[PDB]
């Protein structure tokens, strides 16, 4: 069973700087694309900064160079290291990978539970 | 030689990994020596020095609905507003370079706009983001083009099961031809 | 995106390194994006399984005439005429495995056989020596092919002095478009 | 100005041994398929052993496993070690070499002046 769990959410302040992890666990194949997506309450989900299938990065119009989003092929993590928080930034975080499944290269998208970010002055 | 049909109106789609032979398959079939008129959209994206509206209707008439609705179900409505030029805005001069997913939302809607016999869609999905890449496959190649040839490769599960006819490449070789019921009943 | 044209009748000759872009052209082409009806031979052989002639008729009716004119452009007179099926000989089934220069003389054959508008020829000489090489430029895509639309994928020197028309590639860019004369003042 | 020239050559008796060498000079981007070739007496060129534009290897029939082609890409040199010789392999021995001549990866065919094998009892 394909397993996501985040972590690193909490309570910051305007300015603040927080760290988002995600681990992996159930992984047979590899692991493609793994990104980063968000929802404030009442609102649509929507990305954040994830991995490209292409192998490049791809970041949200409002990110503006604060977060970054790293990666590591081994441990089969994914990471956003978020810099000067705004309270606009307050959502569940969720965390994305698109699974090989399959010895022929097949995937599945899985989800995490999503972390708590909240942002207040 | 790989043993696959292209079925009138059907989604065929093509997965495999990375040097599977997905892309030279496409080849072969443009080439006319598979299977046994063509709208073309690349893996990497594709531009001309143009407008978004030149890049899109690419030498054919305008046709006002056909472009508008194209362009809602390739999310490119949100990203042409927020130009000041909108739909004339030029690209490939030096002057405004559009990211990777824009590019690949035109290279789609170019390739959809064209009245064709057969789409071939070379992972069209590979430069967005996965919440993207399900509003465009569920309005544009399912729903807005679901009368259509269509070949997509992709490798997705979720994109497999909306296919008609799957084909499962293997280091140039074909492992399986069939639908999504026969594929399951290898799990 | 690459400024060049295809001249009906004339020869093109797409240069380049490795990497420059030149099966990417020819896929789009074939994908109807380039330059803004096919018979293809592609860079790596390909055979279906099936007798030497069924291979190079390819489905297309059969002209004793145009078939003989085409084995003997290709240097393949030689080679059948050894086998004791002659062109009867089966083909991708197990039984008889071919070099990869006969491999590479029969999707020639395949690829000047037929009745197209327009020919791409992808390094269809990368697994020939220079000698048989020489044979089949001049004899086929020289002398054979004179009136036909064709596009050969070659960095040869020899083969552009020959070409009505030359595209030499950088990296999926055109670095230049033009005549041999006008590509001798450069360097 | 690209020169080709072969050394190796002499009088062999059949069941002997030679080893063939196809020295350059004047390479300023390099070579890409370098190759053997021979002329026996009043017959018309053909070709011995070559490594083809594809990077493999293409030998003649009547190599029949007797012959090998080396290449040193460092010195831009092609070599032919040859065993089991016979006096039908009397000829001049040609090397050959398609030169990239410019940035853009055009070549030119160069040839050497040949290096005469005699195979005699
Ligand atoms: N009949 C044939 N004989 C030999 N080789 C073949 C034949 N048919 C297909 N191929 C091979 O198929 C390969 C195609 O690889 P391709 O670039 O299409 O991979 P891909 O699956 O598209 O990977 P990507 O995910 O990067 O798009 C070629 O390298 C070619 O050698
Ligand atoms: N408009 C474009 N935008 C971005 N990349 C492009 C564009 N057009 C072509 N390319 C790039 O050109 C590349 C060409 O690779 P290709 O396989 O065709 O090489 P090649 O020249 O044929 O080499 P070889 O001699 O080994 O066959 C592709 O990787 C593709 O990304």
């Amino acid at each position: 069973q394909v397993q996501l769990q985040e972590s690193g959410g909490g309570l910051e302040q305007p300015g603040g700087s927080l760290r988002l992890s995600c681990a992996t666990s159930g992984v047979i194949f590899g692991i493609n694309a793994m990104g980063w997506y968000r929802q404030a309450p009442g609102k649509q989900r929507e990305l954040v900064a994830t991995f490209t299938s292409g192998g490049s990065t791809n970041y949200a119009d409002f990110v503006e160079g604060r977060f970054t989003i790293s990666r590591d092929n081994a441990k089969n993590t994914v990471y956003l290291q978020m810099n000067g928080l705004r309270p606009e930034d307050t959502a569940v975080y969720y965390c994305h990978a698109t699974v090989v499944v399959s010895r022929y290269g097949l995937t599945y998208d899985y989800w995490g539970q999503g972390t708590q970010v909240t942002v207040s002055s | 030689d790989i043993n696959f049909k292209i079925e009138r109106g059907q989604l065929l789609a093509v997965a495999g990994s990375t040097g599977a032979g997905k892309t030279s398959l496409l080849m072969m079939i443009m080439g006319e020596l598979e299977p046994s008129r063509i709208s073309f959209c690349p893996q990497f994206s594709w531009i001309m020095p143009g407008t978004i509206k030149e890049n899109i209707i690419f030498g054919v008439s305008y046709d006002e609905y056909r472009y508008r609705s194209v362009i809602k179900a390739c999310q490119l409505e949100e990203d042409i507003s927020k130009f000041p030029e909108k739909d004339n805005t030029v690209l490939g001069e030096g002057g405004i370079t559009l990211s990777g997913g824009q590019r690949a939302r035109i290279s789609l809607a170019r390739a959809v706009y064209k009245d064709a016999d057969l789409y071939l869609l070379d992972s069209p999905f590979g430069y967005l983001d996965v919440l993207t890449e399900k509003e465009i496959f569920e309005s544009c190649v399912c729903k807005l083009m679901a009368n259509k040839t269509r070949i997509l490769v992709t490798s997705k599960m979720e994109h497999l099961k909306k296919a008609d006819k799957i084909l499962i490449l293997h280091e140039g070789s074909s492992y399986f031809y069939g639908t999504f019921s026969e594929l399951q009943n290898l799990q």
